Formats: structure tokens, C-alpha cells, sequence
RNA sequence: CGCCGCAGGUGCAGAUCUUGGUGGUAGUAGCAAAUAUUCAAACGAGAACUUUGAAGGCCGAAGUGGAGAAGGGUUCCAUGU
């Protein structure tokens, strides 16, 4: 399927892909940007860590009213959070682009995240109550994301 | 082994009404199997069945 | 698995309510397949569903 | 246990069951169920065996 | 060997101060948990009924001040399980705790 | 209620029969263009008319 | 790990009995079976000689079980099987030059016998029998002694299953779709390892890829019709069903309760016939049925013209040889067919004898 | 579609314009009325919330109990997802 960026040889690459995925993008946003460029091991190790919350995802762009944390002076930063089901929705990416690497016979041992990106996906609809008889929207924010592992060692 | 309006048109009104009969309780017992599962070969027999009965009763009004 | 019907024909059959029901904890699956009131009754006889004591409530005090 | 028109009454369901079964009926019970099928509750005599019947039937 | 068992007394008063009313015997079995992964040094730690039953014995908000616990560190028996140990912590009844040390004890 | 008409519980029994679900092979016949029944009425959503 | 397997001297032996047990019931079943008899009367006197024999056998030990491991089935040139009328239904007369299809097993110590042999009745001395059934009932023979070579431990089970589809092509004829072949152990008649017979798309891919195994039994079925092998049902009665012991469910009727346990008592495991009781059998069979107590083995007829032949055996799996415990009365001198065989991998396996 | 004529419901930034869609706000306000949960086990891919057992509590017979009228109309009951 089409992938934006694709890798530059498809032959040492592996793809992953979701669709419609309900984790919130904001939050899956900025745990891609940390886990990007990571080594598949590394990156495994991080996302778990995250869900345990011993190391954080600095909150780059989408940081309105996001507190302070010890663990975001790892990277530049000052405001990080543990979003636990954006951890464990790139850690299912990531066996499955894992996998798919074994199926093509390339060694998992040496994969890096090359590219990977979140993408707005349709809204969903609920509805909320309000004071003096008013409905007012209840919107989830899904996301696509899709993942390129390339080898380098 | 069907029947049909022009060869009914001969027979005389007891003969009519027992064939009439013969057809009822055929349609009862099709509609017992369609109940208790039966096979596609008697489902498919209550619309020839009831037909039959149509053709019949047209006949005899 | 789950034994909400279970309790519900037991609490019937012994004519208490569902506070006083016992299903043996143990005994799961061999409850778990009891769907009548009469394999209730068959529980009951086994010792595998009891009827818990009411709770004391003494005068012992008021006299 | 039969499902029967719903004009017709317990005279007419008794009579309509002794005729076309060719067996004896003590009571009929009938209530409408909640979708608009009358069902009649046909009792059979002491002396027919509602088994055998629902077996010449072909109910069983 | 790692299938030590041992003889504790927990001061519950000690790890209960400052804690509201209706979170007092809660806290206590979070901080038995906690005092169980410290000592033993297992992440799997399974409180025995009895010892719950002793802690919540008097209420909610008055805790016993001590408890007398022993832990037992033994295998999973379930290598499918992440962790290779437990400690299953349960209730020993005393009538005083004075004088009372920590003591390794036989099976 | 309990207490009823026979009218009342013949219009009941007719709305009741027709909220259900379109059979699957619907979906395979030439030229069909329905997707799912859009008449369907739940009794917590919806009241009925009477 | 509890199975006892065909290592052991007496379970040769009882196994030598008991395809010796089936072998004269259904000789004696061949010879009776003439013009104008009754399929009923068949049944019921094929089941009165096993009980009776099978009663006699070992008289110095009266513990273990011994019976029926399948009812006697007799479908005539419309039925394929699963056939067994009951004494309500109305019975079929033999004519004359009908082929008939028997099948027949019986079990010891909870292991089976099953035996099924396809044959026409009332052969006239100094004719020879010629038409379209000439070819159906010596190709399935032919698949018999095909499968009787080519059993052997890694001889695939997908091996057997193409090879009957060639020589059905060779005859011009197919065999019944989807009919399912069963490799035997201690107390089942329905094990994993199976054998599909002409499957398709939906069989194939749910069906598995098995190496036969030594010290086992195989239930190998041939059956080929001279039509398009496309069966369904007309509203008869399903009268052969068997309990599946994995699962269970609380039985709200009373005469289905004591139905099911008269099963238990008797049939425990193996299929069993409506005619071993009957008004409260029928009652009891379908409240059991409908939460799949027990599984209907349905009667499955073709179209109204075609004819079917078919066999099956319990062939034990031995290293250096298998061996046929049961076997039918074919005999090629008495039976032509207008269509021979032309290949000559088929040649090579019909002249090779075990 | 170009050219010669003909004819218009013929050109948008506004109208607290109409309909549809989308932002910042913002991962924000918030998910704070009626005292309260805890331990173990089972099923299960997954358990703060399901089920069972054990505790500790509440409703406290003018009940958070057991039944009805009106109204609802299948919400009842099993099984499965
Ligand atoms: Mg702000
Ligand atoms: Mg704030
Ligand atoms: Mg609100
Ligand atoms: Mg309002
Ligand atoms: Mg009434
Ligand atoms: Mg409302
Ligand atoms: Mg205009
Ligand atoms: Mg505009
Ligand atoms: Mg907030
Ligand atoms: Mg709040
Ligand atoms: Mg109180
Ligand atoms: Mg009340
Ligand atoms: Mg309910």
C-alpha cells in the first residue's frame, strides 16, 4: 500500500501499518517522535519502560497543560507523560513489523526505525450532556500509524 | 403428477372436495416438517401444495 | 465461570436469600453445570451448596 | 401444544383438534402470545396418550 | 538458598501515620506489600487471607499498630510466569510483642 | 401495563415482529443497495407512536 | 497415554476375532439376502446373530464389554448410508438385481471392527451382469485393493484420497463428496487423524496432513456413485446418532435423561440405532440432539436414477505388513465392466501384493 | 473547445448570510451530592471493576427490602459475541 517516505532500498526494510487505531493521536504523536530513529531493541526496552514509568516521553508539541517530570531531563526537555496505551499500541506495531522482518529473512537483530508517523484518522461520535438542555460533541481522536524499520549496524 | 384447472373442470363436486381434502391435510403434515426441521425437498412442496388448493377451490367457485 | 444463575435457583430452592447461599468455591465447575432447580437440589443433597446460619442477633444484652 | 388461528375460541379449537387427529380432549387452555400467534394448551383425555399422538403426528 | 522463610513484625502504626480514616486498613496491606518486596526482594507478593482478615479485624480506620507476619520466599511453580519466586506472607498470632526479633525459622 | 387491549397488544406484536435485523442473502441479490434494516427501533431510544 | 495399542500377543488375537465375528455375520447377511426379504428383517437378524455370538465369546471372563460399534446399515440403490428404518417406518422389499450396500462393526475391549461390502442380490447362474453399475462396484474394489497396497507407514494419507480420484476418473465415475475415512484407537470411533474422500475447496483446507503411524487401526471407506456424487436429504428420519463425550449439558427432560443414560449403559461411546428400544426413544433423541449430545449420522440420498457402491475395512497398521481383518465377497470372475484401467503406475500397484 | 451570432437563474470576502466541513482553545475544563473498601482463587490474550469464597461496612422495616396501579413494550429468560 502506499506509504509515505518510502525506504530507500525495500529489500533491508520492513513496513508495519494500522488503521483507525483508538489511542489518542496526540499522545501516540509524541511516543512516535521519541521511539524514532531507535534501535528495535532499544525501542522495545523504551516503550515498556514507559508503561512501568521509568523513562517518559517528552511532550514536545501537544504540551498544553502537560506537567514536569524528573525523566524529561533525559531528553531536551521539561514536560513528559507515560501515555501506557500509546505505548502498548507501537509495541504491538512493533512485533508486528518484527515478524514481517523474519517472513522477508532479514535479521531483527539490527533494525532501526527509519520512519514512522501518526495520522489523523476519522472522528468518532458520542454526546455529552450540558447544562440547560444543550448536547455537545464527545469526539474520540483515532490514528493511523505506519512504521518502516530499516537495517544498520 | 401435478394438477391442473382443465382436467379438474370435468369432475363432479364430491370428487373436488375430497381432492380438496387430499390437499389439506397434505399442506398440515408440510407444515409440520417446516416446524421440525424437515428437508428443503418438503419446504419447497408448501407453495406447489398450496397452489393446488387455490387451483381447486377456484375450480369449484 | 460465572454462577449469578446459580445462585439466583439456589437462593430459590433453599427459600433464603441470596446472602445466605454457600457455593463451594472449590466446586466451581461442577456448579457451573447445574442450569434446573433440580440439579440445585442434587448440589444441596452433596453438601456442595449450603444454607449459611442466620446472623447472631442476641437479646442477651436487652434481658 | 399447537399454534391456531386467532379468531378461533376453545369450542371450535376442541372440535378442530377431535376431528383431524381423531382423538379425545378434556380442556383447552389458550392464551395469545406476545408476537400474535394464538397457542392452545389441547389436554387429552386420560384414555389417549399424548406421546404416541405427537409421534402419529410426527412431532416428536 | 532461596527458599528462606522468616519471622517479622511490621510496626503498622509506624507506616499508617497521617493516613485519612477510610484509607487506614488499604494502606496497611499496601504497606505489608511493599515491606514484603523490600525484605524478600520478590515483585510477587500474596497476602494470606488470614493475615487480611487480621488486619481489617478491628475496622477500617484502627489498624493494629503491630503485626507479627512471616514471610515465605518459595518458587512459582508457573515458569510460564515473568517471575521465578514469590513470597507468600501470612499471619502469626502473638500475645506480646516485646522482645521480639526477626528470626530465620525451620520448614 | 399488564393491562391491555387486544388492539393495543396486536400493534405491539406487529412492531415487534418487524424490528429485527435484514437476512444476509438480501445483501447478495442483483441491484440491491440496502445495507442494514434503518427502520430498527429500540425500546429505550424510541417510543413507539401510541 | 492410557491407550492400550496392538503391541501386546491378546489384542492381536482379540482383533483376529473380531474380524473373524464380522466376517460371518456379513457372509451370513449376503447369503439371506435375496428377492423378496425385508430390509427390517435383515437388520434385526444381523443384530440378533451379533449379540448372541458376541455373548458366547469368552465365557471365562464376563467383565469386559462387547457390542455393537456400528448398526447394521442396508441402503439400497438411492440411499449412500447411515440407513436403518425403524419398525414404524415402512420397510423396502428386495427385487431382483438390487445392489445393496451393508455396513457392519463390532468392538471389543472399546476397540472397533468395521467391515461395509457393496453387492447385488440374486446373481442367476451362467449371466454375466452388464450396464452402467458394472463399472461402479469394480472400481470401488479396485480403490479396496489400491488402499490395501499402498497402507503403509509413510505412505501419506493425501496419497490415498488422489489415488481413488484417479481411478474413479479411469472409470469415468466420482465418488460421494466429502465422505470422511477414520484412523482407530481405544474407545472412539471419531478420531483427529481422518481421511477426506473427493473433497473440495472447503473440505481441503480444513482437513490435515498426517504420516501414517504404526499400531493403529485404519476405517479406510471407498465409496463412488455413477452419478455426480451430490447427496442431500428428503425427509427421512435420521435414526443412527453417537454420544460425543467432550462436551455435556443439563438435560431438562425427564425420558431424555433416561434415554441418554440408557445410551451411556449401552452404546457409551460408539453409534448406536433408534431400534435398540422406541416411543420415548424418539422423544428423548432430539432434546439430546439439539444441545449436541449427540451427533446424527442423517441418511443422504442422491437423485432418483443413479446408483452408488461402496467399501470399507479395518486394516491394522503392522511395520514389515498390513493386514485386512475383514474383507467382503468380491469375486472379478462373475463381474465385468465396459471400461478397464489404462495406467500403468496403477498396473504396478495391483500386481505388488503385501 | 475556437470563431460569427443568439439567450441568460452569468462573476462574491463580507449580509450576527445559507448548507457542509475543519482549526486554535486543548490532551484543557472536567469525569468531587448521598461514609468503603480489602485478600485469595477461577475463567480469560488481557481483571481496581466479572464470578466464587473470606473479611470490613452501608440501607436499618416511613429500607438501597418484598409486591402492585399508570406508563414502557419484550427491556423478561437461556446461550453466544
Ligand atoms: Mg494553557
Ligand atoms: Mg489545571
Ligand atoms: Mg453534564
Ligand atoms: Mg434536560
Ligand atoms: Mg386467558
Ligand atoms: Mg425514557
Ligand atoms: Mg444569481
Ligand atoms: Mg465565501
Ligand atoms: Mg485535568
Ligand atoms: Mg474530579
Ligand atoms: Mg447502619
Ligand atoms: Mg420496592
Ligand atoms: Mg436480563
Amino acid at each position: 500500500v502506499r506509504y509515505s517516505l518510502d525506504p530507500e532500498n525495500p529489500t533491508k526494510s520492513c513496513k508495519s501499518r494500522g488503521s483507525n487505531l483508538r489511542v489518542h493521536f496526540k499522545n501516540t504523536r509524541e511516543t512516535a517522535q521519541a521511539i524514532k530513529g531507535m534501535h528495535i531493541r532499544k525501542a522495545t526496552k523504551y516503550l515498556k519502560d514507559v508503561t512501568l514509568q521509568k523513562q517518559c516521553v517528552p511532550f514536545r508539541r501537544y504540551n498544553g497543560g502537560v506537567g514536569r517530570c524528573a525523566q524529561a531531563k533525559q531528553w531536551g526537555w521539561t514536560q513528559g507523560r507515560w501515555p501506557k496505551k500509546s505505548a502498548e499500541f507501537l509495541l504491538h506495531m512493533l512485533k508486528n513489523a518484527e515478524s514481517n522482518a523474519e517472513l522477508k529473512g532479514l535479521d531483527v537483530d539490527s533494525l532501526v526505525i527509519e520512519h514512522i508517523q501518526v495520522n489523523k484518522a476519522p472522528k468518532m461520535r458520542r454526546r455529552t450532556y450540558r447544562a440547560h438542555g444543550r448536547i455537545n460533541p464527545y469526539m474520540s481522536s483515532p490514528c493511523h500509524i505506519e512504521m518502516i524499520l530499516t537495517e544498520k549496524e | 403428477a401435478k394438477i391442473k384447472a382443465r382436467d379438474l373442470r370435468g369432475k363432479k363436486k364430491e370428487e373436488l372436495l375430497k381432492q380438496l381434502d387430499d390437499l389439506k391435510v397434505e399442506l398440515s403434515q408440510l407444515r409440520v416438517a417446516k416446524v421440525t426441521g424437515g428437508a428443503a425437498s418438503k419446504l419447497s412442496k408448501i407453495r406447489v401444495v398450496r397452489k393446488s388448493i387455490a387451483r381447486v377451490l377456484t375450480v369449484i367457485n | 465461570s460465572m454462577l449469578r444463575l446459580q445462585k439466583r435457583l439456589a437462593s430459590s430452592v433453599l427459600r433464603c436469600g441470596k446472602k445466605k447461599v454457600w457455593l463451594d468455591p472449590n466446586e466451581t465447575n461442577e456448579i457451573a453445570n447445574a442450569n434446573s432447580r433440580q440439579q440445585i437440589r442434587k448440589l444441596i443433597k452433596d453438601g456442595l451448596i449450603i444454607r449459611k446460619p442466620v446472623t447472631v442477633h442476641s437479646r442477651a444484652r436487652c434481658r | 401444544v399447537f399454534i391456531v388461528d386467532v379468531k378461533a375460541n376453545k369450542h371450535q379449537i376442541k372440535q378442530a383438534v377431535k376431528k383431524l387427529y381423531d382423538i379425545d380432549v378434556a380442556k383447552v387452555n389458550t392464551l395469545i402470545r406476545p408476537d400474535g400467534e394464538k397457542k392452545a394448551y389441547v389436554r387429552l383425555a386420560p384414555d389417549y396418550d399424548a406421546l404416541d399422538v405427537a409421534n402419529k403426528i410426527g412431532i416428536i | 538458598n532461596e527458599v528462606v522463610t522468616r519471622e517479622y513484625t511490621i510496626n503498622i502504626h509506624k507506616r499508617i501515620h497521617g493516613v485519612g480514616f477510610k484509607k487506614r486498613a488499604p494502606r496497611a496491606l499496601k504497606e505489608i506489600r511493599k515491606f514484603a518486596m523490600k525484605e524478600m526482594g520478590t515483585p510477587d507478593v500474596r497476602i494470606d487471607t488470614r493475615l487480611n482478615k487480621a488486619v481489617w479485624a478491628k475496622g477500617i480506620r484502627n489498624v493494629p499498630y503491630r503485626i507479627r507476619v512471616r514471610l515465605s520466599r518459595k518458587r512459582n511453580e508457573d515458569e510460564d510466569s515473568p517471575n521465578k519466586l514469590y513470597t507468600l506472607v501470612t499471619y502469626v498470632p502473638v500475645t506480646t510483642f516485646k522482645n521480639l526479633q526477626t528470626v530465620n525459622v525451620d520448614e | 401495563s399488564s393491562h391491555k387491549t387486544f388492539r393495543i397488544k396486536r400493534f405491539l406484536a406487529k412492531k415487534q415482529k418487524q424490528n429485527r435485523p435484514i437476512p444476509q442473502w438480501i445483501r447478495m441479490k442483483t441491484g440491491n443497495k440496502i445495507r442494514y434494516n434503518s427502520k430498527r427501533r429500540h425500546w429505550r431510544r424510541t417510543k413507539l407512536g401510541l | 497415554q492410557q491407550e492400550q495399542t496392538i503391541a501386546e500377543d491378546l489384542v492381536v488375537t482379540k482383533y483376529k476375532m473380531g474380524g473373524d465375528i464380522a466376517n460371518r455375520v456379513l457372509r451370513s447377511l449376503v447369503e439371506a439376502s435375496s428377492s423378496g426379504v425385508s430390509v427390517l428383517s435383515l437388520c434385526e437378524k444381523g443384530d440378533a446373530m451379533i449379540m448372541e455370538e458376541t455373548g458366547k465369546i469368552f465365557k471365562k471372563e464376563k467383565e469386559m464389554k462387547k457390542g455393537i460399534a456400528f448398526p447394521t446399515s442396508i441402503s439400497v440403490n438411492n440411499c449412500v448410508c447411515h440407513f436403518s428404518p425403524l419398525k414404524s417406518d415402512q420397510d423396502y422389499i428386495l427385487k431382483e438385481g438390487d445392489l445393496v450396500k451393508i455396513d457392519l462393526g463390532v468392538h471389543v475391549d472399546g476397540f472397533i471392527a468395521n467391515v461395509a461390502h457393496t453387492f447385488v442380490v440374486d446373481v442367476a447362474q451362467g449371466t454375466q451382469v452388464t450396464g452402467r453399475k458394472a463399472d461402479v462396484i469394480k472400481a470401488a474394489h479396485l480403490c479396496a485393493e489400491a488402499a490395501l497396497r499402498l497402507v503403509k507407514p509413510g505412505n501419506q494419507n493425501t496419497q490415498v484420497t488422489e489415488a481413488w480420484n484417479k481411478v474413479a476418473h479411469s472409470f469415468n465415475c466420482t465418488p460421494i463428496e466429502g465422505m470422511l475415512s477414520h484412523q482407530l484407537k481405544q474407545h472412539v470411533i471419531d478420531g483427529e487423524k481422518t481421511i477426506i474422500q473427493n473433497p473440495t475447496d472447503q473440505q481441503k483446507k480444513d482437513h490435515e496432513k498426517a504420516e501414517f503411524e504404526v499400531h493403529e487401526v485404519y476405517a479406510v471407506d471407498v465409496l463412488v456413485s455413477s452419478g455426480e456424487g451430490k447427496a442431500k436429504d428428503a425427509g427421512q428420519r435420521t435414526t443412527i446418532y453417537k454420544r460425543d463425550p467432550s462436551k455435556q449439558y443439563g438435560l431438562k427432560m425427564k425420558t431424555s435423561r433416561a434415554f441418554f443414560s440408557e445410551v451411556e449403559r449401552r452404546f457409551d461411546a460408539m453409534p448406536f440405532t433408534l431400534r435398540a428400544f422406541e416411543k420415548k426413544a424418539r422423544m428423548g433423541v432430539v432434546e439430546c440432539a439439539k444441545h449436541e449430545l449427540l451427533q446424527p449420522f442423517n441418511v443422504l440420498y442422491e437423485k432418483e436414477g443413479e446408483f452408488v457402491a461402496q467399501f470399507k475395512f479395518t486394516v491394522l497398521l503392522m511395520p514389515n505388513g498390513p493386514m485386512r481383518i475383514t474383507s467382503g465377497p468380491f469375486e472379478p470372475d462373475l463381474y465385468k465392466s465396459e471400461m478397464e484401467v489404462q495406467d500403468a503406475e496403477l498396473k504396478a500397484l495391483l500386481q505388488s501384493s503385501a
